């Protein structure tokens, strides 16, 4: 009895585009 | 005798970036150094009238 | 996520 | 010279505003002698605000 995945994997989003987006918000006028 | 009178330093005038007129020509931001802005040049989609 | 990836102000710039 | 410069992408309108609501739209910079000649020649356009 082999153990295959139940359903397909669901993709994740890396937490490095967060510090890309904040660094790109820093170029713009204001975050708030 | 010889009279060694008072001694004098020189008060050099400090000068800051943000207190200068060149600071209006920029958008100076202290920012913690990352690799992500350096590994990639930016792209800009500017709309033309 | 809306303020984070897409940005603060929707006018005069967007993050695409 | 002041007219020939074009605009920029990320311009902040709340920065480098003077008193009486006027807006600074750039900065010119020269040596001390050229600045003194411009001041002594164009004293009818130079204020201190």
């Amino acid at each position: 009895t082999v153990s295959a995945p139940a359903t397909y994997g669901n993709f994740v989003l890396s937490p490095e585009n967060a510090v890309t987006a904040i660094s790109y918000h820093s170029i713009l006028a204001d975050f708030n | 005798f010889e009279a060694i009178f008072g001694t004098f330093c020189n008060r050099l005038e400090w000068v800051y970036f943000l207190t200068s007129g060149l600071a209006a020509a920029a958008h100076a931001i202290k920012f913690h150094d990352l690799n992500k802005l350096t590994t990639g040049k930016m792209l800009f989609h500017v709309q033309v009238p | 996520a809306l303020r984070i990836y897409y940005g603060d102000d929707p006018e005069r710039y967007n993050i695409h | 010279l002041a007219e020939a410069a074009t605009d920029s992408i990320l311009d902040n309108p709340t920065t480098y505003t003077t008193s009486s609501g006027a807006k600074i739209s750039g900065v010119m910079v020269s040596t001390a002698n050229v600045m003194q000649i411009i001041m002594s020649l164009l004293s009818s356009h130079i204020t201190k605000e």
